[PDB]
RNA sequence: CCGCGGCGGUGCGCCGCGACCGGCUCCGGGACGGCUGGGAAGGCCCGGCGGGGAAGGUGGCUCGGCCGAGUGUUACAGCCCCCCCGGCAGCAGCACUCGCCGAAUCCCGGGGCCGAGGGAGCGAGACCCGUCGCCGCGCUCUCCCCCCUCCCGGCGCGCCGG
RNA sequence: CCCCGGAGCCCCGCGGACGCUACGCCGCGACGAGUAGGAGGGCCGCUGCGGUGAGCCUUGAAGCCUAGGGCGCGGGCCCGGG
RNA sequence: GGAGCCUCGGUUGGCCUCGGAUAGCCGGUCCCCCGCGGGGUCCGGUGCGGAGUGCCCUUCGUCCUGGGAAACGGGGCGCGGC
């Protein structure tokens, strides 16, 4: 019952679009890896505009006006935020379903995770094009927690490697197997390619 | 009165114009005599594929 | 010319006007040409007795 | 008393003509050359003395009301539902299968018997397997599965009609007021010739739909949908 | 013994951007994205199904919380697959996002 | 009191169906016209007449196992293409959907939706009612015959007589 | 080739609505922004007078109040309870 | 274990490589190196992906008895240890 949709390939803007549609047709969504989230527009240009919203404060008294956060997922929130009617009931209620991660933590780093290829930037940009990682952007805007990120992410990468060979090795007995019984699954493995499988 | 559509009410149209269920009877005649006809000639080329 | 669309209308136009949106006047009253009573009345003295006369 | 000398050519139009139609009924050769107060109507009976008395049949009546409704106006094609024209889908075919979608039978997989006078479907999903008895249903509430059993030569009974099937109980006054009065009379009661009758039809279709395999494991499953399986996109 | 109703989320009112035309709702039935895919779904029944806090009546049943407005899918509302409902009753607005129930069983199949 | 007979208005509350008409929006079929009396195409092939790319060719070189692959040159036709003369039915705005405009040269069937909005009977021994216009028909008061056969009847599921 | 105190009626000229407050009732079409301004209708509303309701009222008037029931497009109004 | 206000949404699950994209996935190594695995080469398969999210898993009436194929699997909110 829960979209959770690994942000790395994906672009900003094009993959926050989707999430709020969703986010407003009451689906829950979780959005992970959200420092691998990549921008298009080269590295320096998106700095830029970042340090602009950063300059962007309320002259009288800063701790009122609009907060910039660093975070990649909080960035990420922000950008989702700015495409829902948060400011209604409803629109806050959509933000409450939306679920940001810097990295993958524990409940969805054992969760197969989707893919928005209509938000993917090897399909949406031109691959002469330049772009930006959302990460660097964060980490030099003055996210603290990169390096933090990394460290956690090589130890997760190398706990599911395990998972993998543990899973190819099931499928390749189950390869086995079927080859060990097949004259005693027979009329029914037949009966599943007339109507189409199998094949 | 309310106005019954004559082209889609056929008793209307009649009303209207009596002429009409001729034009009518021919014209559904017309177009199963000449559906007949395209059948004998798919069915001649059909056996003069076999021959 | 740009307060209007115009041209020059098929016989099917003329029918199809006439019979979904045939309406007399008739003592300055729109009434619906449900009859040829209604058509014969008021131009039988020109000979046009019928929808299809009207038509013509 | 001869049937229709032109036939149907479209709902309106016949074939023929009103000339053609002259010669074949031959107008030519059939031609028709033909150039109270004192007696009372309708009253009349017997009697002792005086003599015979007149009564009145339809006698004029003993109270009028202040006022009452004043008639409509004819109109011209609105038949009584016994005088219907019925429709039945082309997919429902006799010994079809069907899937009856809304009573307490729901989702319950069913073979189709006949269309009633109604126009309701008479229907079994033969007692045995399902515990879907003789029984009616409306062609609109029901999936007409793409899936038949040859049911040809069964004789379904004739006394089996849309009367039959049909609810029964309650009358007006008794006791009425008070704490009874058939909120009780409680079941309805199957009765032995509804019996009798579902044990005649079922032995006919039940060889015929197990010569199927898988058929009768098929008829006693239900019908659900479940996750990523849209209507729209399987079929039936 | 399971689920008779393909399942549908309520997206909101037929509206122009301004102005809000409450006695149509808009439905986004679940698997169909297509004004192609949803002829299938034209004139079935639909329902509204929530529960509040007085009892009610229920056919066939004895008395329950829940309760329904019921509604028939009349359209398919632009291209991507929406279908216009409309209800017996307007829909809450309560009911955004929100299932409701697109039956099976005006069927024409 | 039982008839829910005939007519009239009604439904306590929530429901559903059905068919008829109006107005819509779609779907599926078919049948026609016109054109540069469509353009291209296909299919059968025959006789010629040239021109071009560029070839089962040849040749320099290269790359692989005389053969296969890759460039390069003069260019006939033993890969094709193009023009020109002359002639076949298979065409048909072609489900081989390559490019139109249409319909007295046009019809049929089907689905979804919304709506029904009016009320030409207030007689005392004889209707509490039809119906006007249009469609035809259908029927009959005219005879014939043929078929199928539902009810009923007869004879041996078959045959014979509403 | 006859009479409606009886043709039986889709038209009836012998008598005529359930309808006809003729300031009534009914039918067909069309149309409907509005300041300043103009006109019409208000069985809208206030107070007093002539008439009139064999009106109402201590078995409860006026006023007052009311998450009670209704009517009217509306000015307003009528009922229930206090 | 029993009742009993209230607030609601729901109406099979999916228990995971990393990543690439002018490339990938799986095998198996005969052979070599590293800590049953990891890395390499070589070879054999897939590649509009069937070791496919266009996917997979799961079944959705209850029971009875009396055969076959499949057959030691499941349970007791079975119980203790690692
Ligand atoms: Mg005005
Ligand atoms: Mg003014
Ligand atoms: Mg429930």
């Amino acid at each position: 019952q829960v979209l959770v949709l690994d942000g790395r390939g994906h672009l900003l803007g094009r993959l926050a679009a989707i999430v709020a549609k969703q986010v407003l047709l009451g689906r829950k969504v979780v959005v992970v890896r959200c420092e691998g989230i990549n921008i298009s527009g080269n590295f320096y240009r998106n700095k830029l505009k970042y340090l602009a919203f950063l300059r962007k404060r309320m002259n009288t008294n800063p701790s009122r006006g609009p907060y910039h956060f660093r975070a990649p997922s909080r960035i990420f929130w922000r950008t989702v935020r700015g495409m829902l009617p948060h400011k209604t009931k409803r629109g806050q209620a959509a933000l409450d379903r939306l679920k940001v991660f810097d990295g993958i933590p524990p409940p969805y780093d054992k969760k197969k995770r989707m893919v928005v290829p209509a938000a993917l930037k090897v399909v949406r940009l031109k691959p002469t094009r330049k772009f930006a990682y959302l990460g660097r952007l964060a980490h030099e805007v003055g996210w603290k927690y990169q390096a933090v990120t990394a460290t956690l992410e090589e130890k997760r990468k190398e706990k599911a490697k395990i998972h993998y060979r543990k899973k190819k090795q099931l499928m390749r007995l189950r390869k086995q197997a079927e080859k060990n019984v097949e004259k005693k699954i027979d009329r029914f493995t037949e009966v599943l390619k007339t109507h189409g499988f199998l094949v | 009165v309310l106005k019954k559509n004559p082209l889609k009410n056929l008793r209307i149209m009649l009303k209207l114009n009596p002429y009409a269920k001729t034009m009518r009877r021919n014209t559904i005649l017309r177009q199963a005599r000449n559906h007949k006809l395209r059948v004998e000639r798919a069915a001649a080329a059909l056996a003069a594929k076999k021959s | 010319e740009p307060y209007i669309a115009w041209g020059y209308p098929n016989l099917k136009s003329v029918n199809e006007l006439i019979y979904k949106r045939g309406y007399g006047k008739i003592n300055k009253k729109r009434i619906a040409l449900t009859d040829n009573a209604l058509i014969a009345r008021s131009l039988g003295k020109y000979g046009i007795i019928c929808m299809e006369d009207l038509i013509h | 008393p001869h049937c229709s000398r032109n036939p149907v050519l479209v709902r309106g139009i016949g074939r023929y003509s009103r000339s053609a139609m002259y010669s074949r009924k031959a107008l030519y050769k059939r031609k028709y050359a033909a150039p109270v107060l004192a007696t009372v109507t309708k009253p009349v009976g017997g009697d002792k003395n005086g003599g015979t008395r007149v009564v009145k049949l339809r006698k004029m009546p003993r109270y009028y009301p202040t006022e009452d409704v004043p008639r409509k106006l004819l109109s011209h094609g609105r038949k009584p539902f016994s005088q219907h024209v019925r429709k039945l889908r082309a997919s429902i075919t006799p010994g079809t299968i069907l899937i009856i979608l809304t009573g307490r039978h729901r989702g319950k997989r069913v073979v189709f018997l006949k269309q009633l006078s109604s126009g309701l479907l008479l229907v079994t999903g033969p007692l045995s397997l399902n515990r879907v008895p003789l029984r009616r249903t409306h062609q609109k509430f029901v999936i007409a599965t793409s899936t038949k059993i040859d049911i040809s030569g069964v004789k379904i009974p004739k006394h089996l009609t849309d009367a039959y099937f049909k609810k029964k109980q309650l009358r007006k006054p008794r006791h009425q007021e008070g704490e009874i009065f058939d909120t009780e009379k409680e079941k309805y009661e199957i009765t032995e010739q509804r019996k009798v009758d579902q044990k005649a039809v079922d032995s006919q279709i039940l060889p015929k739909i197990k010569a199927v395999p898988q058929l009768q494991g098929y008829l006693r499953s239900v019908f659900a949908l479940t996750n990523g399986v849209y209507p729209h996109k399987l079929v039936f | 013994s399971g689920r008779l109703w393909c399942k549908a989320i309520f997206a909101g009112y037929k509206r122009g951007l301004r102005n809000q035309r409450e006695h149509t709702a808009l439905l986004k039935i679940e698997g169909v994205y297509a004004r192609d895919e949803t002829e299938f779904y034209l004139g079935k029944r639909c329902a509204y199904v929530y529960k509040a806090k007085n009892n009610t009546v229920t056919p066939g049943g004895k008395p329950n919380k829940t309760r329904v407005i019921w509604g028939k899918v009349t359209r398919a509302h632009g291209n991507s697959g929406m279908v216009r409902a409309k209800f017996r009753s307007n829909l809450p607005a309560k009911a955004i996002g929100h299932r409701i129930r697109v039956m099976l069983y005006p069927s024409r199949i």
